[PDB]
């Protein structure tokens, strides 16, 4: 005889669950992530100034351990201190090392 | 469904409407077909991509800070250096674990909006010219077709001129 | 390594586009404020109702 | 009453409807009776107990922390150990004194929803078959009774079949 | 325009309505004039100055704290005293820079409420006595005038008594 008119939204089958003020579970069309899950595992040499302490520890690089000569007059933006790191020189104690470091 | 509509009384899912986020379904003489909308599809997604620009990609760049992992037992200062940072995290977390709960919940009554505001639109540009068959879909009295369709589906509809079939098939027919 | 990433984590270097990261409380400059939660999904679209059997 | 309804245009309080959180009042030939609902009563309370579970009984277990009360004047660290803990309480409070404000105000436009989405439903499953007498209550043209009631009060109502009394008592009778 | 109305379907700006925040526009035989409202103009502005009293003029009075500017390099404690306060500012700010986003967005769906709850009111106290001419404005069948106006503009309107012009000029006139 005549015409019928239906109206609405739309949808999908691969919906993802979410949380809101009321439901700790709901299936919306599309949602995105807001929490950096994990990382690759390498430090980008840029855009910062990175300096591998290598075996030298900043303090030792400071004082001038027999073997940190390599790090003379150095500079940076982010000094990275390593684990395999050590000091090979007249044993010493820096009171409030923390700060002399920081 | 705060506004009601979606997952409320239009309890059906539009399977694969891919030409957008909204639209209608005409059952005219020429058969059928689910048409795509705009000022509503764009409208909603207009906003969603607004609240989000806010959230995503923005502030915070801090350089030299306080230490946070510790090699030997120091006491006090240590204790403190912790409880300060911990407290931060804790806070920043609750702030986040809600920015969502809100932004999210309201992301919803934001879509369940454009709906209850379109059917609530057609049901305006046309008087006794037709009524949402029960609920969900509509009911027409005129012999509207693919061409005739570009009426509502364009807000180009005279409930005045194109009115002939009024009282008729309604309450007028035998009973 | 050779690249770019305004954010450094003792854990590696991460992308700053998100707002939140759960990589490591220790960061360097441009970086996602650290949160306890390992994931927080945000609705980009409208709800959703199942076709058949969900 | 953001949605309007409650304490809006249904300005009367349902005294002692104990068989639920909602319902109707029929004035058929069989006298009267305030009937109790479900998909709205369980519906709202479904949600309230939802946002709540969220709030109530959850996170936070912290063991060794910083001290917070002090026996002698220390200065600096002291000052700080305070100011840190003070700042915490202070923040945590404002988060609290608003989690309420919000969850609370929206707890409302959530009840004043189920209302303005039921009258808005009856006023769908039945065409010219009747109209909400002025406001608040409805107006019927058929001689509906206790049995006939399980129509709308079950969504089992034909505005097509059970339509007889249409135009009539309406705009049809003398004037 | 969550509720839709404002900046929604009443797409016109009421230029200089100063006798209030709302009102109508009658096109009777007596010409025209834009009348001012109350239980809606006060109503809305009733709440704006409520959510506001909340924000504005309130808490926070703190005396002796931690310093925040520093003359010489001290390390550690220094670092901390900063990062403690810095963290504060940072938080309080997000707490602020949102109190707005929310309170502000919802300040809106609160104005676009009173609207869609008045037309939706006139469209209650009067049956087939008239219909919102398409959208925006209304359509009357009766010869209402400056006096007759104090009907709706007072909730003083009988869609029963003052009904005469019903079916008529509607779907009744030739077609």
């Amino acid at each position: 005889s005549t015409a019928t008119l239906c109206l609405g939204h739309h949808a999908v089958p691969n919906g993802t669950l979410v949380k809101t003020i009321t439901d700790d579970q709901i299936e919306v069309t599309n949602a995105t992530e807001l929490v950096q899950s994990s990382s690759t595992g390498k430090i980008c040499n840029n855009p910062h100034r990175i300096l591998d302490g290598i075996d030298c520890t900043l303090i030792d690089a400071l004082l001038g351990d027999p073997h940190c000569d390599v790090f003379q007059n150095e500079t940076w933006d982010l000094f990275v201190e390593r684990s395999k790191a050590f000091s090979n020189c007249y044993p010493y104690d820096v009171p409030d090392y923390a700060s002399l470091r920081s | 469904g705060l506004f009601g509509a979606i997952a409320g009384f239009i309890e059906n899912g539009w399977e694969g409407m891919i030409d957008g986020w909204y639209g209608f379904r005409h059952q005219n003489s020429e058969g059928t077909g689910q048409a795509a909308d705009l000022k509503s599809t764009q409208a909603a997604i207009d906003q969603i991509n607004g609240k989000l620009n806010r959230v995503i990609e923005k502030t915070n760049e801090k350089f030299h800070q306080i230490e946070k992992e510790f090699s030997e037992v120091e006491g006090r200062i240590q204790d403190l250096e912790k409880y300060v940072e911990d407290t931060k995290i804790d806070l920043w977390s609750y702030n986040a674990e809600l920015l969502v709960a809100l932004e999210n919940q309201h992301t919803i009554d934001l879509t369940d909006s454009e709906m209850n505001k379109l059917f609530e639109k057609t049901r305006r540009q046309l008087r006794e010219n037709a009524e949402e068959m029960g609920n969900g879909c509509f009911k027409i009295y005129h012999k509207c077709d693919n061409a005739c369709i570009e009426s509502i589906r364009n807000g180009t509809y005279d409930h005045d001129v194109y009115r002939d079939e009024a009282l008729n098939n309604r309450f007028q027919i035998k009973g | 390594d050779t690249c770019i990433s305004e954010c450094i984590t003792p854990n590696g270097s991460i992308p700053n586009d998100k707002p939140f990261q759960n990589v490591n409380k220790i960061t360097y400059g441009a970086c996602p404020k650290y949160v306890k939660q390992n994931t927080l999904k945000l609705a980009t679209g409208m709800r959703n109702v199942p076709e058949k059997q969900t």
